RNA sequence: AGGUGAAAUUCUUAGAUUUGUUAAAGACGAACUACUGCGAAAGCAUUUGCCAAAGAUGUUUUCAUUAAUCAAGAACGAAAGUUAGGGGCUCGAAGACGAUCAGAUACCGUCGUAGUCUUAACCAUAAACUAUGCCGACUAGAGAUAGGAAAACGUCAUGACUUCUCCUGCACCUUAUGAGAAACCAAAGUCUUUGGGUUCUGGGGGGAGUAUGGUCGCAAGGCUGAAACUUAAAGGAAUU
């Protein structure tokens, strides 16, 4: 997990922001798919 | 660490405050963070106002001032230099420069 | 350089009621002479209510905040 | 003619980018002369400088004497609304109806405002340049 | 070319006002159908009180005048409503005092009706060295509430011409300032603005009382 | 005319932009507005009335331990988003062109649908921050400030102001043989001279707030929440 830090970007990162959105779009996608083979 | 024990916003006992959009950016900043600066002057500089001294209707005349009062975004300010930039120990004062 | 047990009277009387050494009330109670009547009246100094004569209802003290108003010239002794 | 110094509103209209100037009877229904920065000169960078606003007000002080207008009063006048602060035009403008010899009186700022209104261009994070 | 067709009209103010001149336009040249005093009619005119009185007094301030009728030349203003400069409440806006406004809408024996405004600002004693100074909303409702009872009276007891006279010395601003030091001193205290939202009827004969 | 760093798209003699007086529409309440107030937090600025509710103060009223903190469980919870009706001015994720550039799906510019506003449901998260849990005791002064209360042959006319004391608020300045890694701190003090009461959370950095299972949700997603393998440093505050 991260919880508080989650975005503390101490050091070039890709930014948190962006990072939990490409991360939802990937969960998204497993739902579908998982889903279809029902 | 904190660059201001404040933190700029001046803010005490609200959770929320009022909002205003900077004259120069358009940016939303809070009314109490703005930074404004009440410009009052007349409206034909002090050079030139002599000419309608001079032209004029009526025996004397006062020439009626603007009054304007202008609300900054931080980032505005600094670049335009209204504020720049203080060292840590002078940045605590408070007073008005420019009485 | 400091007297816990024999405090000063003139710094006791400014503080609240409870923090003094003794706690004791600052209120008091007051024998009241309205005008039309040689009767008298025992009135507490802060009263919550409109209190009225002996006989014939006139009207011997209003309630504020604290101390009551009393009405017009109407004069008053500390028990 | 029996009394001279008849008056005229002038309606010194001076955003940035153009300066507008309006010479109007006293009811202001009818105007007289209309000149607009931009008549005068032709870059669209020099539409709203020191000089297109001399160059207008000196169209509109010949214009003023011919017509009958010998006196004017003037009513300056930023974007404002929304936008409250009279541009680089509006000095200028007003120092050149002197020197024609148009008689001033009474001056007044008239850009509108509001008692809090609308919203401004420009979104949250406002016109990042 | 186009200015060969207009022709100049003289405005005329009220007897009230102290100056029968101001009021020069221009309406252009009559044509059978859209003719030239009609569209002259009901025309607005916003004038500085200092050019009637004739007086370096009373800058601020306007009034404005509507011509309500033309006979030969000349234009016979009955007044619109009442305005002041900016300058003016501008300059009485100053930081940590508390600003008072009110309204009513008021009928004068005269049939029409209008909605005054007033503002008033409370003002610090002599030998006061308290930093701000402000009333208490509770104290600010009273000197409302007094404002707009003090106006209301003023303005229904006396008709519109009537009216007009007590705005010149401005001694409606004075009384109620007088009734309301009980709560809180205030200063300035200005009528500010007027808005007429009838004019009743036109009647000829009426009008012609006032410009003598 | 617009607009820009400079221009163009766009609008214009079938009269724009500017001048003036209206009318309609729906937003939003400027200046006064503050190291001010109120509120459990989210939050709350036009006038007037109605409806309950709350704190502080005052009290030689009353009951007499009725209290503190809280696994389960329950109410409220900005903005965005959803569902079904209204309303739709301005602004404006998408989209559209016009610029800039090597390219520019961006910054800049001109239009512009959802949305923004409101009634009726949902959702339940924010740098939701004082990044400091909630009650209690004691530590240190000065001057301000908001609310209430008492005193003064006080000054001007029940109130405004002056001087002084009391509690209750948001804070601020100065200083410590008090503390801290330091930044800083009337609490982060009274803690190796270690125990006033209590709730929740953390154990090097990733993998991961992911996988699977559960449960709430109309969805978006929320709450709970691993391992294999990986790695010698991640991280904090100051100095040059």
């Amino acid at each position: 997990a991260h919880g508080a830090s989650r975005y503390k970007k101490a050091r070039a990162k890709m930014r948190w922001k962006w990072k939990k959105k490409r991360t939802r779009r990937l969960q998204r996608k497993r739902r579908k798919m998982r889903q279809r083979s029902r | 660490p904190t660059k201001r024990r404040n933190g700029g916003r001046a803010k005490h006992g609200r959770g929320h405050s009022a909002v205003v959009r900077c004259s120069n950016c358009g940016r939303s900043c809070p009314k109490d963070k703005a930074i404004k600066r009440f410009n009052v002057r007349n409206i034909v500089d002090a050079s030139s106002q002599r000419d309608l001294r001079e032209a004029s209707v009526y025996n004397t005349y006062t020439l009626p001032k603007l009054y304007i009062k202008q609300c900054y975004c931080v980032s505005c300010a600094i670049h335009s230099r209204v504020v720049r930039v203080r060292s840590v120990e002078q940045r605590k004062v408070r007073e008005n420069p420019q009485r | 350089e400091i007297d816990l047990l024999h405090p000063d009277p003139k710094v006791e009387a400014s503080k609240h009621k409870l923090k003094r050494l003794i706690p004791n009330p600052n209120s008091f109670f007051m024998d009241v002479k309205c005008p039309g009547c040689l009767q008298i009246t025992t009135v507490f100094s802060h009263a919550q209510t409109v209190v009225l004569c002996g006989s014939c209802n006139i009207m011997l003290c209003q309630p504020t905040g604290g101390k009551c108003k009393l009405t017009e010239g109407c004069s008053f002794r500390k028990k | 003619r029996d009394g001279e110094i008849v008056f005229g509103v002038a309606h010194i209209y001076a955003s940035f980018n153009d300066t507008f100037i309006h010479v109007t009877d006293l009811s202001g229904r009818e105007t007289l002369v209309r000149v607009t920065g931009g008549m005068k000169v032709k870059a669209d960078r020099d539409e709203s400088s020191p000089y297109a606003a001399m160059m207008a007000a000196a169209d509109v002080a010949a214009r003023c004497k011919e017509l009958g207008i010998s006196a004017v009063h003037v009513k300056v006048r930023a974007a404002g609304g929304t936008r409250k602060t009279p541009g680089p035009g509006a000095q200028s403008a007003l120092r050149a109806l002197a020197r024609s010899g148009l008689r001033i009186g009474r001056i007044e700022d008239v850009t509108p405002i509001p008692t809090d209104s609308t919203r401004r261009k420009s979104g949250r994070r406002g016109r990042r340049l | 070319d186009p200015f060969l067709k207009k022709e100049w009209y003289d405005l005329k103010a009220p007897t009230l006002f102290n100056v029968r001149n101001f009021g020069k336009t221009l309406v252009t040249k009559s044509q059978g159908t859209k003719l030239a005093v009609d569209g002259l009619r009901g025309r607005v005119y916003e004038v500085n009180l200092a050019d009637l009185n004739n007086d370096e007094d009373q800058g601020f301030r306007k009034i404005k005048l509507c011509c309500e009728d033309i006979q030969g030349r000349n234009c016979l203003t009955d007044f619109h409503g009442m305005d002041m400069t900016r300058d003016k409440i501008c300059s009485l806006v100053r930081k940590c005092h508390s600003l008072i406004e009110a309204f009513v809408d008021v009928t004068t024996l005269d049939g029409y009706t209008l909605r005054m405004f007033c503002i008033a600002f409370t003002k610090r004693r002599p030998e006061q060295v308290k930093s701000t100074c402000y009333a208490q909303t509770s104290q600010i409702r009273a000197i409302r509430k007094k404002m707009m009872t003090i106006m209301s009276a003023e303005a229904s007891k006396c008709q519109l011409r009537d009216l007009v006279k007590k705005f010149i010395p401005e001694s409606i601003g004075k009384d109620i300032e007088n009734a309301c030091k009980g709560i809180f001193p205030l200063q300035n205290v200005f009528i500010r603005k007027v808005k007429m939202l009838k004019k009743p009827k036109f009647d000829l004969t009426k009008l012609m009382e006032l410009h003598g």
